[PDB]
């Protein structure tokens, strides 16, 4: 772990969440791909992976083959928190051989409405926060900035504004990050994908 | 820790101190050390807490499931039983029991399984970290028949030693007595031994 | 025998267009437990120059007192010249680096007015490399304070809004109270998220007229 | 020097609104034997300066030697050896803490943990830490070793600051510290039944306690406990 | 990390802090330590956090699964037993610390369970990192006859003991109550003492302060 | 230790191998489809081993299906092979480009897999210490639109960089062409 | 760390990055790895900070001393040969440096000379010593001739620069310029590299791998 | 491997084993463990042979000197000489020594000084390997002002169950008694204190 | 990673040192040799750093000598000299990790000399000789074709196969050579070779 970089952050707003993420990819000083985008999505629910870049891959894949599985068993898409408890069991079912992995899972519930974020340790212990999660080897950086400009209840303009200075400063701050960024805007209904301009690239 | 089991002339008593510590820090001041495997067969146990803890319940299991098909196992059967799961495993366990019990041997009856899994039959036995400083002693002071009295005295004198030459034994002092009566249960405190 | 040891401060230097602020947490800790709620490390060395050395407690404790000794001896021997920063700076250069080879586990920051009467702040590394920066921040909790600092105080990131990213938020002045709010509340922070910071927060501002001290209490009172 | 043989046990100390109180016990123990008992830890210097030693017994004498030879030397010449240039505290306190640094920085350290405790020429109470590595700090309860995990605790609960200080008596102050004693007995294992304390008053000046005990234990509910399941 | 079990006359009584920490961070400041193993059987895990929840709960499945079977209301000791041998199974590379305390028809039972499969009895127990104040407490203030009311506070002194000197524990205090012939109580949040205090500043930003390369749709719904 | 080097241009797919093996005539590359190929580089015959079973596995799939993989699924394939391989028992030390014409979309792709088993696909990708000594070069004069004579310069520019600035010597180079008509070697 | 020096016409042109990390975070982002040895020689920061900063400060203090005893001007050879001897004594203590001592003098004309901690000390045309000195020297090697005008110079030294900074995590935070003749040096500012990536993407059609 | 100390009610007796052991081998069967600094003033060490021997040699050439030039030294006086000389080679030496005197002031005084240094007075002083083996006994049977029949006998039985519970200690039991009288050595053979 | 080579003709010493300074190559053109006396020269290969300072030391030497005496040392003198200085570096804190061939023509007697000494302190003397790895692929060639009456033009053709062997065979560049040629005239440098 820590060898190819990368950061992401998850916050929570009013009736809506943010999930953004850096771009790069590399080998240790060396900076290989500028497009490693590290955020996927299944059904309505977001997953943002930190560490390994082929554990990320097989992760998302495994993912989407159970999400897959999932929806044509039972008829229905799963919920945030089903997806974290699906998470946290296969990340505990590879005990003493654990993927080098930071998860953290994002989205609203279709039923009751309101937001969800968590995040995940090595080997799946949940951490649900009604704040912000962040993960990544610029992790100090986040939760510095998180904790200095975060408010509760705030409208999706502001917490993007909110949460993209907090991606863009903790990243400059990161040598093994910072290459592009990507943020989701999550609400009831509608999406919004943005790619952010910055330094070194 | 410090453990002793001496034989006398109505039967066996059991003795131990109450002291747990992990490194430099006491965990438990009020540990039971004395463990009962049979109805008048009971183990004293030194070294790891689980695995004389788990040693002990296979043995009890065994014990019961023998008085369920056999009768009443004999003092020799719990000590070959302890004997065989503490060979069995050396590489893997940390045990030194003493196995005491009141049969129709007379007496009482004492076995040592230090480590290794060796078997020694003994009119008495110490063990523990604590009972180093009182072998001279007990060696001195010990005599093959002796009273009910008299042998908790001497018990008594050899664990108040124990205690106080010892750092990894306190606490207060348990004592059991397996006779044709029963079985006994006492206890001395720091108050009562720390001056005979 | 392990000759080293971690006593987990914070310390942060801001300087100003005339001013010049020095700040750190009173809380001296070792291995989980607390050895003291109120140990301050910011000290006033004379000539209107604030030292503070972080990290091991003894080596601090040594560099201060030799460098409020060669402060004197410097007054001695040169009818009472005063001391200037970059010539203090100089002098902290060549004690940190006189025991490279068994060197000071501690990083430092001094703080004062340069001879143009503007705030100057110089960091240096354990071995003996200093630089004069505008904003530095040392201990465990760096890292939770200069990506806030650079957001807050450069406007890094920030742009005009109605530009689309052309034309970059111009600085602006800061009152010295200004830079004591963004120290209270990086401070702050740090103590939310760092288990080995916040029993209270002591701040030396240096200006012309001299050297002042304000505190404010912390979590774990 | 590399590694202690004979080690001592905590020592704790607290202030209190006209002096300061600091304790500890007597025992010389060898790793898990309890070899020596009846060994003083507290060092009466002068009139006003109790030092606590915790750790290596025979660096202990060293420094306590130390004590007595600086005594000496600060009556040399004196006419006012006794009344107004006599030590003090501070001074005492300096001279440990540069010996202790000295002795760090030559891979030679004393093995100790060093608290002193005295009421100053004006009436002001001090009370500071030394140890290994010439680390020093001050604190309104102090204690080294395995008492300040648990001795700690319980006398901040009665000093938690500065302006407490001038509200805890005498009394309640050596309460706390005979309690932490009974604590420090009860979850220590290389602690002793037997402990001294001294106590510094600005007014009433310096008592020793020697051959006190800890009693009032708690051991009836022991035999409530049986086996372990 | 700091847990606390202390039996009154009419149950037990289970408390713990609310931090979670990995190395000097402070990951999650709320976190729950109190895991329920059976409706009437509590249990607090320090340590590995994920291997104490992964344990709690297969052993609450089993044992609800025993209920299930022999249609008897669950005991504690079933679980002590469990918990025991799947630990001295994994020998101890299950790095969970429990205090299980659990109330069934035969009275009110409070034990404590080791990484490496080793049990203890007691009428107070304590673990963590800040189990050695949480002791001291306990050893200064306990007595043989305690009341419901009695053994909460001891309990809530102990924990705050434990968060005011231990750095790694902080935050809050959760407090489950078993009082034999009731329903269990779970108190969590029971007491509050370390809010963080109004900020200095407001640091939301103006929009349109980001600068923005691409704004697209995703069709996910 | 060895070159592995691929540029992607508007309408093909440029690879160049070293040919030297601590032999001259070393050909590191193994043709998967008609209008695919690998180059692999790493560690001892583990590499040869890895190509040949990826190729065995490949021809199987056109032969079953009689309609030849995208190289889309050939590079995930190949990654997964790879991601099995590190989490068990000897794994593979090889590192491969994959270059490959989509006749389906009608477009050159190429892809940089490394040994753990990540796949970026790249414009323009190298393997080893190569990407340090040219990917200056392709970040100056590399156009999305170039032709396949102005990608063979700059390949040859940047085999002469890595000649006159690399400590290595790697024995020449070997260049292969993937276009609509399939592979060709370029003997110049 | 790039820290590139070379030759040409006009004299010598030094070009510097400005970023110091430490465990993958960046302690600092305007770090001065140009020491002033004095008006009229330059130095290169490489390895460790303090050795580099006091041991050319001391390097600066001889030159003074010779000048002053020999009212001449010290050469470049004299000096970086002295810097080597100092260094050479301290081999083996763990002393870790790499610099670029870069004079123009009347006699030796423009002069570079490498030193490194081990005791080598060698001269040469273009030298670029840090973690992407690969890239800067790639840049340099492809667009160096014995023609350049000053522009063209500097120019050439910020765009190798920038490409060091581009392709290594750990460089570039800032671009300083400095322009050694026969009457000292010149500074030419200091130039950020985030703008300047995009000032160089737009005029030259450059980095079309990323999007802007 | 089994060292001794006493003093009862009119001088100090010092009681020792004979077995040196290069190992489980016995290097000497039957060594004098009890070696004399000054007239009075002298009793056993353990630990290092080599180390000890340097350091009696060292003291007994100090306490020559020092009675050659300012009168005659008190046991004090040889207790500080080997706490000096085992303190400033704390990493060299590994001696642990027992120094036992008798003058006409004190009447026998006794001091224990182990590894690292320090010295302590003591009624009585137990050293070596084997003495671990007598710590309760010693503890349940010294009584202050014993007769010297009561003492050798006291000394005969802790040595006797050292002996026996130590492999690496026993030879015969060598005693030496230092009164007013003057002083007097005694041996005891296995065939006595074994049964 | 170093090629030091040294081959002796019936009147002359050849010879040969590369001139990669690769430690990321810096320099293609590094004079790796010393002029000791105008008939003595020295080449030198090991460790960075140690090399040069030797050089320079036993060059100031030599110098030294030859000034105060107004006569020039013998080779075989300089090489004992060398030598010595090595086997005393040997047992030293921080010795000389340097390995060197001296090329000399003695006057008086009129012969070329050529002498290989490694850091340990072994001297021998050799009518060809070789520093590093450059002697697994040389010596065939050496062996097979060198005699003790060659002129040269034989000895450089003899080194430019030597060097086209090396070229083909090490898996190190070393990015050609510098020859230089010691015989009754003094020292002279080659060029196109």
């Amino acid at each position: 772990s820590s060898i190819n970089g990368g950061i992401v952050v998850a916050m929570t707003g009013k009736d809506c969440v943010a999930i953004a993420c850096d771009l790069r990819l590399g080998s240790q000083s060396l900076g290989v791909s500028n497009k490693f985008e590290k955020i996927f999505h299944y059904g309505h629910v977001f997953l943002g992976i930190t560490g390994l870049a082929t554990d990320v891959t097989t992760l998302n894949e495994m993912f989407r083959y159970k999400t897959n599985l999932y929806k044509l068993k039972e008829e229905r898409a799963i919920e945030p928190e089903t997806f974290t408890q699906l998470v946290s069991s296969s990340l505990y079912e590879r005990r003493f051989g654990p993927y080098f992995v930071g998860p953290v899972v994002a989205g609203i519930n279709s039923k009751s409405g309101k937001p969800f974020i968590a995040g995940f340790d090595l080997i799946g212990c949940i951490d649900e926060a009604k704040d912000f999660i962040v993960s990544g080897t610029a992790s100090d950086q986040l939760f510095g900035m998180c904790e200095s400009l975060y408010e509760p209840n705030l409208e999706p303009e502001d917490l993007f504004e909110t949460i993209s200075q907090a991606l863009l400063n903790a990243a400059d701050r990161d040598a093994l990050s910072g290459w592009g960024a990507v943020v989701y805007i999550i609400k009831k209904d509608e999406v919004v994908k943005r790619y952010l301009k910055m330094r070194q690239d | 820790t410090s453990i002793m089991a001496v034989t006398f002339k109505d039967g066996v008593i059991l003795g131990a101190d109450s002291r747990t510590t992990t490194g430099a820090y006491i965990a438990n001041r009020v540990t039971d050390k004395l463990t009962r495997v049979h109805d008048k067969i009971w183990c004293c146990r030194s070294g790891s807490a689980a695995d004389t803890q788990a040693i002990a319940d296979i043995v009890q299991y065994h014990l019961e499931l023998y008085t369920s098909q056999y009768g009443t196992p004999s003092t020799e059967t719990a000590a070959s039983v302890f004997k065989e799961l503490c060979y069995e495993n050396k590489d893997n366990l940390t045990a030194g029991i003493i196995v005491a019990g009141y049969d129709d041997k007379n007496k009482g009856e004492v076995y040592t399984i230090p480590l290794g899994g060796s078997v020694h039959k003994l009119p008495y036995a110490i063990a523990g970290s604590g009972s180093t400083f009182i072998y001279g002693y007990c060696d001195k002071n010990f005599r093959e028949n002796m009273s009910k009295e008299e042998t908790v005295d001497f018990i008594k004198h050899s664990l108040s030693q124990a205690i106080k030459w010892d750092g990894s034994s306190g606490g207060v002092i348990r004592m059991v007595v397996l006779t044709a009566a029963g079985v006994e249960r006492l206890i001395f405190y720091p108050d009562e031994y720390e001056q005979l | 025998f392990n000759p080293y040891g971690d006593n987990g401060g914070t310390i942060l230097g801001i300087a100003g267009e005339d001013f010049a602020v020095l700040a750190g947490d009173t809380r001296n800790i070792t291995d989980y437990s607390i050895n003291s709620r109120y140990e301050p490390k910011v000290f006033d060395c004379g000539d209107n120059i604030v030292m503070s050395a972080n990290g091991f407690a003894a080596d601090g404790d040594a560099l201060v007192k030799r460098f409020k000794n060669s402060v004197k001896w410097y007054h001695f021997d040169h009818n009472d010249k005063k001391l200037s920063i970059n010539s203090a700076a100089r002098n902290i250069q060549h004690l940190l680096y006189g025991k490279r080879f068994f060197p000071y586990y501690v990083h430092t920051i001094i703080a004062g007015l340069d001879e143009d009467g503007k705030g100057a702040v110089y960091s240096f590394d354990p071995v003996g490399s200093y630089e004069r920066e505008q904003c530095r921040a040392g201990g465990a909790a760096a890292s939770l304070i200069m990506p806030f600092l650079d957001n807050q105080v450069n406007f890094k990131n920030q742009y005009e809004p109605g530009t689309n990213g052309k034309v970059k938020k111009p600085l602006k002045y800061l009152s010295v109270e200004e830079v004591i709010k963004l120290v209270r509340d990086s401070f702050t922070s740090a103590t939310e998220r760092h288990i080995q910071v916040g029993d209270g927060l002591e701040i030396l501002i240096v200006t012309k007229d001299g050297v002042r001290k304000e505190f404010y209490e912390l979590k774990r009172d | 020097t590399q590694q202690p043989i004979v080690t001592g046990t905590s020592v704790i100390s607290m202030k209190y609104d006209n002096g300061v109180i600091i304790a500890a016990d007597n025992l010389g123990s060898y790793g898990s034997l309890l070899r020596f008992n009846g060994v003083e830890r507290l060092i009466p210097v002068g009139d006003n300066t109790v030092v606590g030693i915790s750790g290596d017994i025979s660096d202990m004498q060293h420094i306590e030697r130390l004590l007595k030879d600086l005594v000496t030397e600060n009556a040399y010449d004196n006419p006012l050896a006794d009344a107004e240039e006599a030590l003090e505290p501070s001074y005492i306190f300096e001279y440990l803490a540069t010996v202790m640094y000295q002795r760090r920085s030559k891979m030679n350290p004393l093995w100790n943990a060093i608290i002193v405790a005295g009421v100053q020429s004006n009436g002001d109470q001090f009370l500071r830490y030394v140890n290994l590595l010439g680390v020093t700090y001050s604190s309104p309860t102090l204690a080294t070793g395995f008492g300040a995990h648990m001795a700690n605790p319980l006398l901040r609960k009665v000093v938690d600051r500065e302006s407490d200080i001038p509200k805890t008596t005498v009394q309640v102050a050596e309460e706390a510290i005979v309690n932490a004693m009974r604590v420090l007995y009860y979850r220590d294992a290389r602690s002793s039944r037997n402990f001294s304390l001294a106590i510094i008053d600005k007014n009433t000046g310096l008592t020793f306690k020697k051959n006190l005990q800890v009693e009032n234990m708690k051991w009836d509910f022991a035999k409530d406990i049986k086996g372990y399941g | 990390t700091t847990i606390v079990g202390v039996k009154f006359n009419n149950g037990v009584v289970i408390a713990a802090d609310t931090r979670s920490t990995q190395g000097p961070i402070v990951a999650d400041k709320n976190c729950a330590k109190l895991h329920r193993i059976s409706p009437k059987i509590w249990c607090a895990g320090a340590g590995t956090a994920a291997d104490t929840e992964a344990v709690t709960q297969l052993i609450g499945s089993n044992i609800e699964l025993h209920s299930l079977y022999t249609s008897r209301e669950p005991r504690v000791v079933s679980a002590l037993q469990m918990l025991k041998q799947h630990l001295f199974k994994y020998q101890g590379h299950i790095g969970a610390y429990l205090i299980v305390a659990g109330v069934d028809p035969t009275g009110s039972h409070l034990f404590s369970i080791h990484a490496h499969g080793s049990t203890d009895v007691g009428y107070y127990l304590s673990l963590g990192s800040g189990s050695l104040a949480a002791m001291a407490v306990l050893e200064s203030h306990w007595k043989q006859d305690l009341t419901k009311e009695e053994a909460i506070k001891l309990a809530s002194d102990a924990i705050q003991a434990g968060i005011w000197n231990d750095l790694g524990s902080g935050s809050n205090v959760d407090v489950c109550v078993m009082e034999i012939g009731k329903d269990a109580e779970y108190l969590r949040n029971y007491l509050t003492p370390n809010v963080r205090e109004e900020k200095q500043k407001s640091y939301k930003f103006p929009r349109g302060t980001t600068a923005v390369l691409k704004e697209s749709i995703v069709n996910i719904c | 230790m060895d070159i592995i080097l691929g540029i992607r241009v508007q309408d093909s797919v440029i690879l160049a191998s070293s040919k030297a093996v601590t032999k001259d005539s070393d050909d590191k590359t193994r043709q998967l489809s008609p209008h695919t190929l690998m180059s692999f580089a790493g560690e001892a015959g583990d590499t040869v081993q890895f190509a040949e079973y990826i190729q065995a596995n490949i021809q199987l799939y056109s032969i079953r299906e009689d309609y030849e993989l995208s190289p889309q699924a050939v590079s995930s394939f190949v990654r997964q092979e790879l991601a099995k391989s590190i989490r068990s028992r000897r794994p593979y030390q090889v590192n491969v480009l994959i270059g490959g014409y989509d006749k389906k979309k009608n477009k050159p792709e190429l892809y940089q897999i490394d040994y753990l088993g990540t796949k970026v696909e790249l414009p323009y990708g190298a393997h080893g210490y190569s990407g340090f000594y040219t990917f200056f070069l392709l970040d100056h004069h590399y156009r999305p639109d170039m032709t396949t004579e102005e990608g063979l310069d700059l390949l040859k520019l940047c085999v002469q960089e890595l000649e006159k600035r690399m400590p290595m010597d790697f024995k020449g180079v070997i260049v292969k062409i993937v276009d609509k008509d399939g592979i060709r070697q370029v003997d110049d | 760390t790039t820290t590139l020096a070379f030759r040409f016409q006009g004299g010598i042109i030094v070009a510097v990055d400005s970023r110091a990390t430490a465990g993958n975070w960046v302690a600092s982002q305007t770090v001065k790895k140009v020491i002033e040895i004095n008006p009229f020689l330059l130095g290169t920061m490489a390895g460790g900070a303090a050795d580099c900063q006091f041991w050319e400060t001391w390097l600066g203090s001889q030159c003074r001393l010779h000048e002053l005893r020999e009212k001449e001007r010290i050469s470049v050879a004299a000096a970086s040969k002295i810097l080597s001897n100092l260094v050479y004594q301290y081999k083996g203590a763990g002393l870790s440096m790499g610099t670029m001592i870069c004079g123009y003098t009347r006699k030796e004309g423009p002069t570079i000379y490498y030193v490194d901690s081990d005791g080598t000390r060698l001269k040469g045309d273009i030298f670029c010593v840090g973690s992407g000195q690969t890239f800067a020297y790639g840049v340099l090697d492809s667009n160096y001739k014995w023609d350049l005008s000053v522009e063209d110079a500097l120019y050439l030294g910020k765009r190798s620069i920038l490409a060091a900074a581009h392709r290594d995590a750990y460089s570039g935070g800032s671009v300083n310029l400095y322009h050694v003749t026969e009457d000292g040096w010149i500074y030419h500012g200091n130039h950020d590299v985030g703008e300047l990536f995009w000032k160089v993407k737009e005029e030259e059609g450059s980095f079309n791998n990323v999007i802007g």
